[PDB]
């Protein structure tokens, strides 16, 4: 039993990134040792990361909800932005091979670092639980994620994005920047239970998609 | 129909849907795939290529014929090697899926005997015939046991009647890898 | 290796802390609700080898291949084959690690006799020269330090705190392992037969010449740089050394400078041979 | 996951033969009973429902363990359920089980587990095997886990009994009366064998009467020309082991005179603490002109006098030597042939009651106590100071005013007791018990000493086991049929996912239809 929760578990968070790399022609071009490159920038700005945050933000001893310790890592996730553009100019292609390749390294090197190792012990425990589910779920809902934020990472830092896109821009980099502490934020408050959460990650996930999908289409339309 | 006999029926019938399970699996992944048909087709027109070589080389062939000899060999084993890694892929999607089947299996046999051994094992087989089984009667048969007789006898035989068993020809390349 | 990634349990008064850096980071990130303190005290640990201190010792091993690669080449001729440029190669650490060798292993004679003659001849004024030590067992694995004498003076300072409250010995130290290592080095070329004479001899057993010198000219331009080379990079490997033991590298600056040098070495012969 | 303590059916050895549970290692899931197949299973049973013939029909069919839930309150059980069980548990010590048996103290978080396995045993029968599928794949399962380890046997338990002595005047060579209690208690699980009635009331009263004589003795004109020695036997349950220890290293070391010749007699107290009828058990009758014939007259006329309500009756008792396991503690000295008898509101020493988890100080009454041990004192009295050969007449109590037998005190002694179960698996040499009792004895009593009998290494006459207490924890988990569904749906949204990817061209058209429109508007 324990077996069979843990296979669905990694099969759920895993086969999903194959497909998309597979049919996103990524496979194609021989991008794996890129996604491997971007993979270890991840590894690299996540330690830089953590660096930055014990050497300058001590604890807080208050039991109430850390909403200024959420915010500061919140604040901190700009970093994954910053590797997320130094990947893409690293990497050399098409725009929509850039963000596909930074956004498939980044979020299969998060699920390995984040997820596996307690995917591996809790999943072949002997309790079930419904969280290793919720959090294979979640990984596909943090690669669609990535997939915005390096899509408009990439229109951001685009030479020829007219002025009148660029807050837009800004604004969803924002909000892609700031989601993960809104939500947390929204969960605590509200005491949603875990299924409420991951479909309200979900939703957010899917609304921000298709505004950045929606500003890429006319983005790339006024340049057509 | 005693609860033991119901047992080995559905031992039985569990056999057959993991043998079907296992074609399906090797077809989705391997007989259907072109690098297989490929590979496999290859390798049969090479064997019969060689054998008609081999009859119609007679010892005064000379150096260059034993050397193509030679190069045909390890050309057809270069492809049954691929050819057999192409099914390993195959073996390893069972394994997981028998991985599944025995965690399923104790889930519905534990501790239970199916069926009754008209003979004693022999104790190096005892392990496997007596597994997880309490009593004293080695007679008493084991699921494992009883499973992985039916599945040696019921795989071979749909894979000949669907066709799918591996060429001959493989096989007696396959015996080198 | 084992500092790094040890899965073995040290029972600190507090908790069973993991001896690994890197182990005792992931346990703790795992297990403590505040995960940024639970950082800062892997980063920062009194006991145990810290991420700190293995980030400073990667930064010394970058450092020390990045010293390694300097070199100054020599344009030498195939006297027999017109047209064949060949450089050879001065490094600038052109003794190798052999000046720590020698110096390591002198210092290592001298503290054995040390321990011997203080054993053995306690209250004797040349022992008390030698050497005093006393075994410091600071809420820690018992270490004999050497309280007084020459070989206190040897020992290098266990941090910049030691160093600020003995500048004497902090400065003794460090001028002792420059003056050891430029000693040794220029002792060691004359030893070895690898001053510049040798070396043209062996370019003139190899028919190599340089261009528009002959093989007399050769001599007199390997020994303006070889001993330069030579006394330049043992003072430089010093300093490094002194650098990484202040920085508190895992495996010591020493040691670090070893490996590297050796491995680099190892890879020269490597890809020669290949 | 839910963890909590169960306590497991004693394992002990006694003449080499093997009783009670010899697994302690639990790992299955849990069952009610009316689960069809209990093999390898956990199965839960409530006090209120517990029967022996369900008992055994687990047994029968192998069940991986058994675990009883008692309630809270004993007290507040009902009577005849608590009978019931006493009268099955001898038999189920009797009976040497593999399948480990535990009792765990109810909690709402137990009863829940134990409503929520009743409620999926059930429901598999009463639907269509559609509906039956699905109600086990949406269905908790519950797998119980014992922490501890398999258990293994004590190989130097030592049982620690204790005397003291009260000396007459004249010195050690006066006759000498031996009260004796044996202070183990004896149960299904030796953590619940409190033992209160058996035989806390029996160490209460031989406590009281230690007090009593200790106060007459302290004064010149009040001393008796008696040696009193009090005894406080350990092993009581186990075949009396400490009593034979102790009745070996007296009578067979010379130096230990007292009792190779002025025993006048052996008074034990065995559940003395209930009921209205009073049995003097005897292996043999006592002959005329003895000083036991002369105590049994007193104790007769003290009961029929001064007490009416009391049934006092003479119970012979032939002993067999036979039997692995003596009737009575009387029965060893009648072999080593000192004149011995024992006191017991018991019919019989086969009540279930004499061992039984169920005896708990709510069942002692104090006022029957106190009448008991009143009864026993005056009676006591009467025979050392020959009070009725000097015309005192039976209705007339000597313990009367400063010598009244004080209720409060008895009432501590037994609290005191039954605090913490005294199973001699349980009872430690250093144990608070056994110093306390040490104390107490020490206080009244002169020359007080600890005997310790150890089973020998060859032939150990009792063997004892550890894992009595243990940790069960409850997993909640699902069947395997819940996660060959799972599989298929998470199968059906890969598949999903792969067709939307494919499809994502007509999705990006779209969009781009959709934002030309927006732009022509």
């Amino acid at each position: 039993m324990t077996l069979f929760h843990f296979g669905n578990c990694f099969a759920l968070a895993y086969f999903p990134y194959f497909i998309t790399y597979k049919c996103s022609g990524l496979s194609e071009y021989n991008a794996f040792w890129k996604c491997v490159q971007a993979g270890v920038t991840y590894l690299f700005v996540q330690l830089c990361k953590m660096l930055f945050l014990a050497t300058f933000f001590p604890t807080w001893e208050g039991g109430i909800y850390d909403f200024i310790g959420e915010f500061m890592k919140a604040s901190v996730d700009v970093a994954d932005l910053i590797g997320l553009n130094l990947v893409m100019s690293r990497n050399a292609g098409k725009g929509e091979y850039k963000i596909m390749v930074a956004a498939l390294g980044w979020a299969t090197a998060e699920l390995i670092m984040s997820r596996c190792i307690p995917l591996w012990v809790g999943a072949r425990g002997i309790e079930f639980d419904w969280k290793y589910i919720q959090m294979s779920i979640d990984s596909n809902i943090s690669l669609v994620h990535y997939i915005v934020a390096s899509a408009q990472v990439w229109m951001i830092t685009r030479y020829d994005l007219y002025h009148t896109f660029r807050p837009a821009v800004l604004l969803l980099m924002f909000l892609s920047v700031y989601k993960a502490f809104v939500m947390e934020t929204f969960v605590h408050l509200c005491s949603l239970g875990s299924w409420t959460a991951l479909l309200a990650r979900a939703v957010v996930t899917g609304l921000l998609a298709l505004s950045t999908l929606a500003l890429y289409v006319a983005v790339v339309n006024v340049h057509s | 129909m005693s609860t033991m006999f119901a047992d080995t029926l559905l031992i039985v019938f569990i056999s057959v849907c993991t043998a079907l399970l296992a074609e399906g699996i090797t077809w989705v992944l391997v007989y259907r795939t072109d690098k297989y048909k490929r590979l496999k087709a290859e390798v049969e027109k090479q064997s019969k290529k060689l054998e008609k070589k081999k009859e119609t080389i007679t010892e005064s062939a000379g150096r260059q014929q034993k050397k193509k000899i030679e190069r045909q060999e390890e050309k057809l084993k270069n492809n049954n090697r691929d050819l057999s890694m192409v099914r390993m892929k195959s073996m390893f999607a069972i394994g997981f899926c028998f991985t599944a089947l025995m965690g399923m299996f104790n889930s519905i046999f534990d501790g239970r005997v199916v069926a009754k051994l008209p003979f004693t094992p022999l104790s190096y087989i005892q392990g496997l015939s007596h597994r997880n089984l309490l009593g004293d009667d080695t007679t008493d048969c084991s699921f494992i046991f009883l499973y992985i007789l039916c599945t040696m006898s019921i795989r071979q035989n749909i894979q000949k009647i669907l066709g799918l068993a591996p060429s001959r020809a493989a096989t007696k390349q396959a015996g080198g890898f | 290796v084992w500092k790094a990634f040890s899965p073995t349990t040290v029972n600190t008064g507090r908790g069973m802390e993991f001896e690994g850096a890197i182990i005792a980071l992931f346990h703790l990130l795992a297990t403590r609700t505040d995960k940024v303190r639970a950082l800062r005290e892997a980063f920062y640990r009194q006991n145990l080898p810290n991420l700190m201190n293995l980030i400073a010792t990667i930064f010394v091993f970058a450092v020390v291949i990045y010293f390694q690669g300097f070199r100054v080449d020599l344009p030498i001729k195939s006297a027999r084959y017109r047209g064949q440029y060949n450089t050879y190669p001065i490094k600038l650490f052109y003794t190798s690690n052999i000046p720590i060798i020698l110096q390591s292993a002198l210092v290592s004679n001298l503290y054995v006799i040390s321990q011997m003659l203080s054993a053995r001849f306690s209250g004797n004024l040349l022992v008390s020269l030698l050497g005093t030590w006393s075994d410091t067992s600071s809420g820690g694995p018992a270490r004999a330090y050497p309280v007084g004498g020459l070989c206190h003076y040897l020992s290098p300072p266990e941090s910049f705190g030691s160093v600020l409250e003995d500048p004497v010995h902090a400065v003794v130290y460090i001028v002792f392992m420059l003056g050891s290592c430029a000693f040794f080095s220029k002792t060691w070329i004359e030893v070895s037969g690898s001053s510049a004479k040798d070396v043209a001899k062996q370019l003139k057993e190899q028919q190599m010449v340089m261009r528009g010198h002959r093989e007399t000219s050769m001599v007199h331009e390997l020994n303006r740089y070889i001993p330069t080379a030579a006394a330049f990079g043992g003072l430089c490997i010093g300093a490094l050394s002194v650098l990484a033991d202040f920085l508190g590298a895992i495996g010591s600056g020493t040691g670090i400078l070893l490996a590297v040098t050796i491995i680099y070495q190892y890879f020269e012969i490597f890809v020669k041979e290949q | 996951a839910h963890e909590f303590t169960v306590y497991r059916m004693q394992q002990y050895d006694l003449q080499g033969q093997p009783y009670g549970t010899r697994n302690a290692v639990l790992n299955t899931e849990a069952r009610t009973i009316d689960a069809d197949v209990l093999s390898r299973r956990c199965v839960l049973m409530r006090l209120l429902d517990f029967s022996y013939e369900q008992y055994q029909k687990a047994l029968r069919q192998s069940a991986g363990a058994v675990v009883i839930i008692l309630p809270r309150a004993m007290a507040a059980v009902p009577q005849d359920v608590i009978r019931q069980f006493m009268e099955t548990e001898p038999e189920m010590l009797a009976m040497e089980t593999v399948v480990p048996v535990y009792f765990a103290v109810e909690d709402e978080a137990l009863l829940s587990i134990y409503e929520q396995t009743q409620a999926a045993s059930a429901a598999q029968g009463s639907a269509s095997a559609a509906e039956v599928l699905l109600h086990t794949a949406t269905a908790n399962g519950f797998q119980m886990v014992t922490s501890g380890v398999q258990s293994k046997a004590v190989s130097d338990w030592l049982i620690t009994s204790v005397e003291g002595r009260l000396t007459g005047l004249g010195g050690e060579d006066l006759p000498t009366i031996v009260i004796v209690a044996h202070y183990d208690a004896f149960g299904v699980a030796p953590w619940l064998s409190h033992g209160a009635d058996s035989n806390g009331s029996g160490i209460s009263v031989l406590l009281e009467l230690a007090r009593l004589f200790s106060r007459l003795y302290t004064y010149k004109r009040t001393h008796a020309a008696y040696n009193l020695l009090f005894f406080a036997s350990g092993g009581g349950k186990f075949n009396y082991q400490g009593t034979k220890r102790w009745l070996e290293d007296n009578l067979d070391h010379t130096d230990s005179s007292l009792l190779q010749d002025n025993v006048a007699f052996v008074l034990c107290l065995d559940t003395v603490g209930r009921g209205d009828s009073l049995h003097l058990h005897v292996s043999k009758p006592p002959r005329e002109g003895t000083l036991q014939h002369a105590f049994l007259r007193e104790l007769e006329a003290v009961a029929a006098h001064q007490f009416p309500e009391v049934r006092f009756s003479m119970v012979h008792k032939k002993i067999n030597l036979a039997e692995d396991i003596l009737a009575w503690e009387h029965e060893r000295f009648a072999i080593r042939r000192l004149p011995a008898f024992t006191l017991s509101h018991l019919e019989s020493h086969r009540d279930g009651q004499r061992s039984s988890i169920m005896d708990v100080r709510s069942r002692v009454d104090s006022k029957t106590l106190t009448r008991n041990t009143r009864l026993i004192a005056e009676a006591l009295t009467r025979v050392i100071y020959n009070l009725t050969e000097k015309g005192t007449p039976p209705d007339m109590p000597v313990f009367t005013e400063q010598m009244q037998i004080q209720q409060e005190q008895l009432d501590s002694v037994m609290d005191w007791l039954t605090n913490q179960p005294r199973a001699a698996q349980l009872v430690d040499k250093d144990g608070t018990l056994l110093s306390t009792l040490e104390h107490y004895l020490s206080r009244y009593l002169k020359e007080v000493k600890q005997h310790h009998i150890k089973a020998d290494k060859r032939d150990p006459e009792f063997v004892f086991y550890d894992q009595l207490k243990q940790v069960m924890n409850a997993y909640r988990v699902k069947p395997a049929i819940f996660d060959l569904l799972l599989a298929v749906c998470i199968g059906a949204y890969l598949g999903m996912a792969y067709t939307a990817v494919q499809h994502f061209d007509l999705l990006y058209k779209t969009v781009q239809r959709l934002l030309v429109k927006a732009k022509t508007q």
